C-alpha cells in the first residue's frame, strides 16, 4: 500500500490525506441524491434502492428533517448519515435554545462541516463516509441549498447531485432554468432527472423519495404529498418514454 | 493467517470470530477435569485434583468452592481468574440476599458471573482479556436442583450433566452414555467417580479427587476423607 | 422553600390465613383544600402484592414508579415475579437509599407470601421493616390501629373465642373503621378503595364515604 | 531516510519534520493562488477564484474572510482546514477584545494562530491542518500590515507575499516590483497584486475570476471589492498601463 | 428558583365533553404591581395538548422553551407518534419533581389540557411534583374561590357541553377578577378539541359593580 | 436608577438617568447606563452595577462573535435572548434587570425587557429601575401609539425627568439614544434642557 | 486488505470498510430466526441450538419491555449488552413518559449506539444482528438491525446461518400476511424455519422458540411444551 | 449462472446473495464454487443443488470449515 493512507492524521508526501479520499470514494458508490433550488423553494429527490422485497415502504429514508425548516438529503453510509442527521438536529436545537430563533442554514451547514472536519482531523476516528445536502427556505433569507462532503466543505449550490450518478445528474440539471421555476414544476423536473440517471439493469429495484421546503410550505420542510409524488412519477415515466422515442 | 486477527480481543476475523475468546476457551483445557451431575435429589460435583507433589497441603487447590450455602463451583482454568470469578459470585449472592432478603437462584448467580465475564474490552466496566476459566455452578433453589456451565465468552447454560477441563471431550461422551433423568444422587456420585477413574492417568484413591453435593435440604457439603474412602470402596 | 407537603391520607392493611386486605381513603388534600377527590393510595405491584403509600403525593408517585421499574428489572434478571417478602426488603433498601433526604411516605405492603397466607409489612419513611399482622398508616392510623388491635388481636378482651377472622368479617371491620375515620379525621373520607389479595387475584371494591 | 516520515513528532537523523513539509505540500494542493501587497496606507489581498460549474453558488464560494471588523484574511489550501482556522482566528480575536478591551493587533492574531499550529506540530494529537492564512489589517501605530501564518508556527510579517501553487513566481515578481519604488498607492497596490497574479498564471482576468479584499487607513474596515469595482480596476489600469 | 420574581396568577381548566378548556389571565405581576399585562400564560404544546402556568413567568417561559423543543424534535422524527397529553403531564411531573429534589424548584403550577383518542385529559403538575387528573382544576390562589363553582356544576351535571363549559369558565374568571388582588380583566381561553387547539385572544369580563354598589 | 425605551416606526429611543448610588451617596453621578451591545442594539442596565456590566460585556462578546460568524447584522431578539439565557441561568447570583432596545433590518424598532429573573417580553415601551414605578404609571396614561422620533424623545425625556424628580436613587443628567437605519444619535440633557415640573 | 481491515478506523482504498463487513459476517454464525407480522400481531420464531444433548438449548428470544421482544443472532455477549441497553431505554421512557417507548425510536437509539463503535478505535462493532418485534399504537413492527448500525423496517425478515431459505419463503408468501389469524402467522414462521432447517432435521418443541406480541397480547415467549399447540398443528412435509 | 447452467440447481438459489458472499473471488473461484456445490449436493443424496449447498461450496473453495461456535447466539 501507499504507506501513508492509514489514519486521517497522516499527510502523504504530496500534501494528500488518503483516508478522506477513500471516504469520498465510499460516498461515490451509493444511490443518487439530487437537490435543486428553485426561486421560491428547494426540492430534494433521492433514488432509494429497495435492496429486498421484504423491507416495508419508507425503510432506510435518506431524506431527514433536520430542524422543522431544514431538510437533509444523504448519500453514502446510511449509519454515518443518521449520525450526522442527529448531530445537525442537536446543533439546530442548541441554536434555537441559545439565540432564540430558527438556525440560518448557512450557519447550520458551517457547524456540521466543522464537525465533519473534526472527525477528519484525528487518527482515532475515521472520516464520515457520506455526503449530504441541507436545504431550506425562509422569507428573510430565501431558498438555500448547501452540500457537505466527507472532507468537510460547505459550498452553496443552485443544483447539486451526490452519489453514483453525480456527473450525469449535474449535466441534466444544467439544462434547467431553476432560477425562475416554481416548486410545483421543479418537483417534476427532479423526478424526471432521477429516473433518467437511474440504472435499471444494475440497481434493479428503485423508489423515488421526494421532499420540498419552500414558500408553499411556509418555510416548513416536509415530504412531498402522495398525489404530487404520484403525478411527478407519472410525468417522469412519460418523459423516459419520450426520450427513448 | 490468524496473525492480524487474534492479537486483540476487539478485532474480527474475516469469518467473524474472536480468536482471543477461542484461545481463552483453549486455555480452559489446561485445567483438571471436573464433572457435575444434576439429579432430582440434588447436584454432585467431582473434580480431578492434580497434586503435583507432596508438601502442598490439599486445602490450597480450590477446584470446588462454596458460593453461599446453596451453591458450589467446580472450576477449570487459570487459578487467578478462578479466584476473581468466584469472589464475584460470592459477593453477588450476598448482595442479592442483602437487597431482596432471599437466596439468589443458581441461574441468576451464573448470569451475574457471566455478566462480569462478558466485559473483555468494553470500555465502561478493568479486564482486557477473556477470563480463561470455565465454571460449573451446581446449586439448589426454588426450581429444584440445578447445574449451570459458564465459559470464558460469558455464555452460560444449564446442564443436566457436564464435564469441563482437560478430559472434557472424552468424559462428556461417558456422561451422555450413562446419564438418565431418573437417577439418584448416589448413582450420580458413583457414575461421576467411575468416569473420573476412566479419564485420570493416576489411580483413583482417597486424595487426588474432590467430591461435593448440594441437596434439597442440607447445605453444600464437601465430602471429607472418610466419605471419599467410603464411596471409592465400591465406586 | 420546604420540599415536603403533607397531602393527607389513610391506609390500612389486614393480613389473614389466606387473604390480605389493603384499603385506603381516596381523599387527597394539600392543606385545608380537599382539592382532588379521586386517586386512591393503593397500587397493584403484582398479582400477589399491593402497596399503600401515604403522605407527600409527589414522593408517593415517584416511589411507586421506582418500585414498578425495579419489579420489571427483577423480572428480567431472574425470570420470575418478586415475592411479597422480596418486594418488602427491596423497598426497605430503596427507602434507606435516601436516608439523608427521606421519601416522606409511609408504606404498607400487603399480599400473599410464598406459602400462600396473608402478609403485611409496614415501613417508616427512612426504611424500617417489620412483618406485622395488621397495621394502619397515614393520618387516621392513630384512630384506626387501636380498633384493629381490639377486634383482630382480641386485645383487652379476656374470655373470648380466638376464631380466625373471615374475609367478610375483615371487610366489615375495614369499612366500619374507615367510616369512623371519615367522621373524626378531616383528611379521611371521600370514597374508600379496598384491594383484596388472594389466590384468585386482586379484587377492587369501592365504598362511598362522607363527601366533606 | 523514509522511516522518519509517518509521524509529526519524529526528527529525521538530520533534524527535519517531513510531516510538516507535507503539510506545506498540502497548501500547494487547492490549485488556487493568493497574493498580498501593502502600500503606504492600504493593504490588498487578491485570490484566484475558480467556480468550475454553473450550479455552484459563486457568492458562497470564496477564500476571503472577515476575521473581525478591521482584519481580513485570504486562505489557501484545503477548504475545510481553511474554514476551521478562520473560525479559530475569529474566536481568538473575540477573546482578545473581551479580555483586553481593544481590537486584536494583526501581528498578535498571527502569533496566536502560529502558536496554535506549533502545538499540533509538537504534540501528536491532530494532523497539522494544511492551510496558509494571509492576514491584512491597519495598525494605528504601524500602519498597513500583511502577515502569513503557515502551518508550522512561522508568521513573519511581509511587505508583499504569495501563497499556493505559484508562490515562488509571485515572490520573484513582487521582489522585482518592490526593489523599485516600494512606495505604492491604493491603485498602484491593486495594480501590482492583480498584475502579479495575471503574469504568474499566464492569463488576463475577467472581473469575476478574481477576488480582492482591501483595507485602507482612511477606511480601516476589511472591504471585499464588488464585481463593478474589480472590473473598473482591471479596465482602467490595463488601459492606462 | 428559590424566590419567584414575576408571577402569573390562577389558571383554570374544565373538562368539556368533547375537549378541554382552560382560562388564564395575561397579567404577569411583580409583587403588588401589574407590570407586564400583555403576556399570554397559555401555550399550545402540540395539536392536542395545551399548558397553562400560574407561577414565575420566567420559569414558565423556560418550560415552554423546553416543551416546544421536545415537540419539535418529535415532529422532526415524524414517525406517526405524538406525545399524548398524559405523556406531557408525566414528563412535566418528572421534571418538576426532579428539580424539587435537587432543591432548585421551578416555581410553577401548571394545568395540562388535552384531547387525544376522543378522551379529554386535565392534569395539575405543581411545583413540588404533585400530579393529578381531576375533572376541573383551579391552580393558584383561585383554587379556593373557583373549584367550588366547578365542582357544584359538575356534580349537578357531570357532562358539560361547549357553551355551558365556556360560560362556567367565564363566570369563574369573573369571580377571580372580582376577588383576586393579583388578577386582571383580560384573560385568554384556550380550547382543545378534535379539531385542534385554539386560543381566543384577549377576552374581557363584563363586570357588574352595581351589585354591591 | 431609571431606564426607559420607546418604540417608534423605523427605530427606537432609549433613555436613562445618570445616578449610581452606593447607599445614600452618589458614587458616580454621570454614569452611562446605556451600553452599545453590537452597533445598533443598546442595553439599559439596572440593579447591581457589577453584575449588569459583566452580563453586558459577556453578551457583547457573544453577539459580536455571532454576528461576525453569520456575516449579518444581529437581531435585537438575538441580543435579548442572550441576555435572557444568562439572567435566567444565574437568577440567584445576578441582581440585574435589563432593557434591550434597538433596530435590525427584519424587525426594526424593537424593545424587549428582561427584568429580575429571566423573563422575555417585547413591549411598545419598557421601563425599569428603582424609580420606574412613578413614571411607569405616568406613561400608562401618556403613551399613544404612532409617535415619531421627536415625540418619543420628548416622551422619554419627560418620563425620566419625573422619575429623577420623585426618586432619591435617580438623578443627575438624562442620556438619550435614538437608533434607526441612519445609526445611533446620543445626547444628554444636563441641567436646563430637562423639564422643570413635568 | 491485510493492512486495511485491522480496525474500523481505516478506510480501504475502495471506499470500503472491512471490520464492519466482518461483523456482518459474524451475524451469520448464529442460528436461524424469522420475524414477521400481520396487521395486529408480530411473531419472532427462533431455532435454538444445542451445545450437547445434556445441555439445554440456548435461549434466542429475549423480553424487552412488555410491548417489545428481541431475537438475536451473533455474539451472545453483544446480544446481552444490547438487550440490557434496550431494556434500560424502555424503562427510562416508561418512567419519564407514562407510555411505552415506540419501537421505531428504540431502534433509532440502538442504531446510534451501535454506530458509535463503527467509527472510533476503542471497541469492535456489535457482532449481533437483531429482529425486534414490537407493538406500539401505530401497529405491529418487525425491525432488523445489523452490526453495521443499519436498521430496516421489515414486513417479514430472517437472519442467522441458513437464512436465505426462510427469506425466499417470506418473499414468496408475504402476500398472505396481514390478513392472517395468529395461528396462521405462527405457522408461516414455523414453515420458514423448516425451510432453513437441513432436510433430515425437523422442528421439535425442544429447539423452537416462539415470541408473540400484538394488540391485547403482551410479548409472550413460548418454549419447551408451550410451543406444542403450534408445532402440533403445523402440517408435515 | 453460466457454470451452473448444466445442473439441477433449484430455482430458489439467490445468485445475488452468492455474489455478495464471494467477496473477491476469481471467475475460476466462482466456477469452483459451482463445482463444489454440485459435489456437496451429490453428497447427502440430493437430486437438486440448493443455496445452502452453494454456501458450503464457497466454504470449501476458501478451504474454511463451518462449526457451531459455542459463543454465538
Amino acid at each position: 500500500g501507499t504507506g501513508y493512507d492509514l489514519s486521517a492524521s497522516t499527510f502523504s508526501p504530496d500534501g494528500r490525506v488518503f483516508q478522506v479520499e477513500y471516504a469520498m470514494k465510499a460516498v461515490e458508490n451509493s444511490s443518487t441524491a439530487i437537490g435543486i433550488r428553485c426561486k421560491d423553494g428547494v426540492v430534494f429527490g433521492v433514488e432509494k434502492l429497495v435492496l429486498s422485497k421484504l423491507y416495508e415502504e419508507g425503510s432506510n429514508k435518506r431524506l431527514f428533517n433536520v430542524d422543522r425548516h431544514v431538510g437533509m438529503a444523504v448519500a453514502g453510509l446510511l449509519a454515518d448519515a443518521r449520525s450526522l442527521a442527529d448531530i445537525a438536529r442537536e446543533e439546530a436545537s442548541n441554536f434555537r435554545s441559545n439565540f432564540g430563533y430558527n438556525i440560518p442554514l448557512k450557519h447550520l451547514a458551517d457547524r456540521v462541516a466543522m464537525y465533519v472536519h473534526a472527525y477528519t482531523l484525528y487518527s482515532a476516528v475515521r472520516p464520515f463516509g457520506c455526503s449530504f445536502m441541507l436545504g431550506s427556505y425562509s422569507v428573510n433569507d430565501g431558498a438555500q441549498l448547501y452540500m457537505i462532503d466527507p472532507s468537510g466543505v460547505s459550498y452553496g449550490y443552485w443544483g447539486c447531485a451526490i452519489g453514483k450518478a453525480r456527473q450525469a445528474a449535474k449535466t441534466e440539471i444544467e439544462k434547467l432554468q431553476m432560477k425562475e421555476m416554481t416548486c410545483r414544476d421543479i418537483v417534476k423536473e427532479v423526478a424526471k432527472i432521477i429516473y433518467i440517471v437511474h440504472d435499471e439493469v444494475k440497481d434493479k429495484a428503485f423508489e423515488l423519495e421526494l421532499s420540498w421546503v419552500g414558500e408553499l410550505t411556509n418555510g416548513r420542510h416536509e415530504i412531498v404529498p402522495k398525489d404530487i409524488r404520484e403525478e411527478a412519477e407519472k410525468y417522469a415515466k412519460e418523459s423516459l418514454k419520450e426520450e427513448d422515442e | 493467517t490468524r496473525s492480524e486477527y487474534d492479537r486483540g480481543v476487539n478485532t474480527f476475523s474475516p469469518e467473524g470470530r474472536l480468536f482471543q475468546v477461542e484461545y481463552a476457551i483453549e486455555a480452559i483445557k489446561l485445567g483438571s477435569t471436573a464433572i457435575g451431575i444434576q439429579t432430582s435429589e440434588g447436584v454432585c460435583l467431582a473434580v480431578e485434583k492434580r497434586i503435583t507433589s507432596p508438601l502442598m497441603e490439599p486445602s490450597s487447590i480450590e477446584k470446588i468452592v462454596e458460593i453461599d450455602a446453596h451453591i458450589g463451583c467446580a472450576m477449570s482454568g487459570l487459578i487467578a481468574d478462578a479466584k476473581t470469578l468466584i469472589d464475584k459470585a460470592r459477593v453477588e449472592t450476598q448482595n442479592h440476599w442483602f437487597t431482596y432478603n432471599e437466596t439468589m437462584t443458581v441461574e441468576s448467580v451464573t448470569q451475574a458471573v457471566s455478566n462480569l465475564a462478558l466485559q473483555f474490552g468494553e470500555e465502561d466496566a478493568a479486564m482486557s482479556r477473556p477470563f480463561g476459566v470455565a465454571l460449573l455452578f451446581g446449586g439448589v433453589d426454588e426450581k429444584g436442583p440445578q447445574l449451570f456451565h459458564m465459559d470464558p465468552s460469558g455464555t452460560f447454560v444449564q446442564c443436566d450433566a457436564r464435564a469441563i477441563g482437560s478430559a472434557s471431550e472424552g468424559a462428556q461422551s461417558s456422561l451422555q452414555e450413562v446419564y438418565h433423568k431418573s437417577m439418584t444422587l448416589k448413582e450420580a456420585i458413583k457414575s461421576s467417580l467411575i468416569i473420573l477413574k476412566q479419564v485420570m492417568e493416576e489411580k483413583l484413591n482417597a486424595t487426588n479427587i474432590e467430591l461435593a453435593t448440594v441437596q434439597p435440604g442440607q447445605n453444600f457439603h464437601m465430602f471429607t476423607k472418610e466419605e471419599l474412602e467410603e464411596v471409592i470402596k465400591d465406586i | 422553600f420546604s420540599p415536603y407537603v403533607f397531602n393527607g391520607g389513610t391506609i390500612l392493611a389486614i393480613a389473614g390465613e389466606d387473604f390480605a386486605i389493603v384499603a385506603s381513603d381516596t381523599r387527597l388534600s394539600e392543606g385545608f383544600s380537599i382539592h382532588t377527590r379521586d386517586s386512591p393510595k393503593c397500587y397493584k405491584l403484582t398479582d400477589k402484592t399491593v402497596i399503600g403509600c401515604s403522605g407527600f403525593h409527589g414522593d408517593c408517585l415517584t416511589l411507586t414508579k421506582i418500585i414498578e421499574a425495579r419489579l420489571k428489572m427483577y423480572k428480567h434478571s431472574n425470570n420470575k415475579a418478586m415475592t411479597t417478602g422480596a418486594i418488602a426488603a427491596m423497598l426497605s433498601t430503596i427507602l434507606y437509599s435516601r436516608r439523608f433526604f427521606p421519601y416522606y411516605v409511609y408504606n404498607i405492603i400487603g399480599g400473599l407470601d410464598e406459602e400462600g397466607k396473608g402478609a403485611v409489612y409496614s415501613f417508616d419513611p427512612v426504611g424500617s421493616y417489620q412483618r406485622d399482622s395488621f397495621k394502619a398508616g397515614g393520618s387516621a392510623s392513630a384512630m384506626l390501629q387501636p380498633l384493629l388491635d381490639n377486634q383482630v388481636g382480641f386485645k383487652n378482651m379476656q374470655n373470648v373465642e380466638h376464631v380466625p377472622l373471615s374475609l367478610d368479617r375483615a371487610m366489615r371491620l375495614v369499612k366500619d373503621v374507615f367510616i369512623s375515620a371519615a367522621e373524626r379525621d378531616v383528611y379521611t373520607g371521600d370514597a374508600l378503595r379496598i384491594c383484596i389479595v388472594t389466590k384468585e387475584g386482586i379484587r377492587e371494591e369501592t365504598v362511598s364515604l362522607r363527601k366533606d | 531516510s523514509a522511516g522518519f516520515d509517518r509521524h509529526i513528532t519524529i526528527f529525521s537523523p538530520e533534524g527535519r519534520l517531513y510531516q510538516v513539509e507535507y503539510a506545506f505540500k498540502a497548501i500547494n494542493q487547492g490549485g488556487l493562488t493568493s497574493v498580498a501587497v501593502r502600500g503606504k496606507d492600504c493593504a490588498v489581498i487578491v485570490t484566484q477564484k475558480k467556480v468550475p460549474d454553473k450550479l455552484l453558488d459563486s457568492s458562497t464560494v470564496t477564500h476571503l474572510f472577515k476575521i473581525t471588523e478591521n482584519i481580513g484574511c485570504v486562505m489557501t489550501g484545503m477548504t475545510a482546514d481553511s474554514r476551521s482556522q478562520v473560525q479559530r482566528a475569529r474566536y481568538e480575536a473575540a477573546n482578545w477584545k473581551y479580555k483586553y478591551g481593544y481590537e486584536i493587533p494583526v501581528d498578535m492574531l498571527c502569533k496566536r494562530i502560529a502558536d496554535i499550529s506549533q502545538v499540533y506540530t509538537q504534540n501528536a494529537e491532530m494532523r497539522p491542518l494544511g492551510c496558509c492564512m494571509i492576514l491584512i489589517g491597519i495598525d494605528e501605530e504601524q500602519g498597513p500590515q500583511v502577515y502569513k501564518c503557515d502551518p508550522a508556527g512561522y508568521y513573519c510579517g511581509f511587505k508583499a507575499t504569495a501563497a499556493g501553487v505559484k508562490q515562488t513566481e509571485s515572490t520573484s515578481f513582487l521582489e522585482k516590483k518592490v526593489k523599485k519604488k516600494f512606495d505604492w498607492t491604493f491603485e498602484q497596490t491593486v495594480e501590482t497584486a492583480i498584475t502579479c497574479l495575471s503574469t504568474v498564471l499566464s492569463i488576463d482576468f475577467k472581473p469575476s475570476e478574481i477576488e480582492v479584499g482591501v483595507v485602507t487607513v482612511e477606511n480601516p474596515k476589511f472591504r471585499i471589492l464588488t464585481e463593478a469595482e474589480i472590473d473598473a480596476h482591471l479596465v482602467a489600469l490595463a488601459e492606462r498601463d | 428558583t428559590q424566590n419567584p420574581m414575576v408571577t402569573g396568577t390562577s389558571v383554570l381548566g374544565v373538562k368539556f365533553e368533547g375537549g378541554v378548556v382552560i382560562a388564564a389571565d395575561m397579567l404577569g405581576s411583580y409583587g403588588s404591581l401589574a407590570r407586564f399585562r400583555n403576556i399570554s400564560r397559555i401555550m399550545r404544546v402540540n395539536n392536542s395538548t395545551m399548558l397553562g402556568a400560574s407561577g414565575d413567568y420566567a420559569d414558565f417561559q423556560y418550560l415552554k422553551q423546553v416543551l416546544g423543543q421536545m415537540v419539535i424534535d418529535e415532529e422532526l422524527l415524524g414517525d406517526g407518534h405524538s406525545y399524548s397529553p398524559r405523556a406531557i403531564h408525566s414528563w412535566l411531573t418528572r421534571a418538576m419533581y426532579s428539580r424539587r429534589s435537587k432543591m432548585n424548584p421551578l416555581w410553577n403550577t401548571m394545568v395540562i389540557g388535552g384531547y387525544a383518542d376522543g378522551e379529554s385529559f386535565l392534569g395539575y403538575v405543581d411545583m413540588l411534583g404533585v400530579a393529578y387528573e381531576a375533572p376541573s382544576l383551579a391552580t393558584g390562589y383561585g383554587a379556593y374561590l373557583a373549584q367550588p363553582l366547578l365542582r357544584e356544576v359538575l356534580e349537578k351535571q357531570p357532562v358539560l357541553s361547549q357553551t355551558e363549559a365556556r360560560d362556567l369558565v367565564e363566570r369563574c374568571m369573573r369571580v377571580l377578577y372580582y376577588r383576586d388582588a393579583r388578577s386582571y380583566n383580560r384573560f385568554q381561553i384556550a380550547t382543545v378539541t378534535e379539531k385542534g387547539v385554539e386560543i381566543e385572544g384577549p377576552l374581557s369580563t363584563e363586570t357588574n359593580w352595581d351589585i354591591a354598589h | 436608577t431609571t431606564i426607559m425605551a420607546v418604540q417608534f416606526d423605523g427605530g427606537v429611543v432609549l433613555g436613562a438617568d445618570s445616578r449610581t448610588t452606593t447607599g445614600s451617596y452618589i458614587a458616580n453621578r454621570v454614569t452611562d447606563k446605556l451600553t452599545p451591545i453590537h452597533d445598533r442594539i443598546f442595553c439599559c442596565r439596572s440593579g447591581s452595577a457589577a453584575d449588569t456590566q459583566a452580563v453586558a460585556d459577556a453578551v457583547t462578546y457573544q453577539l459580536g462573535f455571532h454576528s461576525i460568524e453569520l456575516n449579518e447584522p444581529p437581531l435585537v431578539h438575538t441580543a435579548a435572548s442572550l441576555f435572557k439565557e444568562m439572567c435566567y441561568r444565574y437568577r440567584e447570583d445576578l441582581m440585574a434587570g435589563i432593557i434591550i432596545a434597538g433596530w435590525d433590518p427584519q424587525e426594526g424598532g424593537q424593545v424587549y425587557s428582561v427584568p429580575m429573573g429571566g423573563m422575555m417580553v417585547r413591549q411598545s415601551f419598557a421601563i425599569g429601575g428603582s424609580g420606574s414605578s412613578y413614571i411607569y404609571g405616568y406613561v400608562d396614561a401618556t403613551y399613544r401609539e404612532g409617535m415619531t422620533k421627536e415625540e418619543c424623545l420628548q416622551f422619554t425625556a419627560n418620563a425620566l425627568a419625573l422619575a429623577m424628580e420623585r426618586d432619591g436613587s435617580s438623578g443627575g443628567v438624562i442620556r438619550l439614544a435614538a437608533i434607526a437605519e441612519s445609526g445611533v444619535e446620543r445626547q444628554v440633557l444636563l441641567g436646563d434642557q430637562i423639564p422643570k415640573f413635568a | 486488505r491485510n493492512q486495511y481491515d485491522n480496525d474500523v478506523t481505516v478506510w480501504s482504498p475502495q471506499g470500503r470498510i472491512h471490520q464492519i463487513e466482518y461483523a456482518m459476517e459474524a451475524v451469520k454464525q448464529g442460528s436461524a430466526t424469522v420475524g414477521l407480522k400481520s396487521k395486529t400481531h408480530a411473531v419472532l420464531v427462533a431455532l435454538k441450538r444445542a451445545q450437547s444433548e445434556l445441555a439445554a438449548h440456548q435461549k434466542k428470544i429475549l423480553h424487552v419491555d412488555n410491548h417489545i421482544g428481541i431475537s438475536i443472532a451473533g455474539l451472545t455477549a453483544d446480544a446481552r449488552l444490547l438487550c440490557n441497553f434496550m431494556r434500560q431505554e424502555c424503562l427510562d421512557s416508561r418512567f419519564v413518559f407514562d407510555r411505552p417507548l415506540p419501537v421505531s425510536r428504540l431502534v433509532s437509539l440502538i442504531g446510534s449506539k451501535t454506530q458509535i463503535p463503527t467509527q472510533r478505535y476503542g471497541r469492535r462493532p456489535y457482532g449481533v444482528g437483531l429482529l425486534i418485534a414490537g407493538y406500539d399504537d401505530m401497529g405491529p413492527h418487525i425491525f432488523q438491525t445489523c452490526p453495521s448500525a443499519n436498521y430496516f423496517d421489515c414486513r417479514a425478515m430472517s437472519i442467522g446461518a441458513r437464512s436465505q431459505s426462510a427469506r425466499t419463503y417470506l418473499e414468496r408468501h408475504m402476500s398472505e400476511f396481514m390478513e392472517c389469524n395468529l395461528n396462521e402467522l405462527v405457522k408461516h414462521g414455523l414453515r420458514a424455519l423448516r425451510e432453513t432447517l437441513p432436510a433430515e432435521q425437523d422442528l421439535t418443541t425442544k429447539n423452537v422458540s416462539i415470541g408473540i406480541v400484538g394488540k391485547d397480547l403482551e410479548f409472550t415467549i413460548y418454549d419447551d411444551d408451550d410451543v406444542s399447540p403450534f408445532l402440533e398443528g403445523l402440517e408435515e412435509r | 449462472q453460466i457454470h451452473s447452467r448444466k445442473m439441477n440447481v433449484s430455482p430458489d438459489v439467490n445468485y445475488e446473495e452468492l455474489a455478495r458472499c464471494t467477496d473477491d473471488f476469481n471467475g475460476a473461484q466462482c466456477k469452483a464454487v459451482c463445482v463444489e456445490a454440485g459435489m456437496i449436493a451429490l453428497r447427502r443424496g440430493a437430486t437438486e443443488l440448493t443455496h445452502e449447498d452453494y454456501m458450503e461450496g464457497i466454504l470449501e473453495v476458501q478451504a474454511k470449515k463451518k462449526a457451531n461456535l459455542q459463543y454465538y447466539a
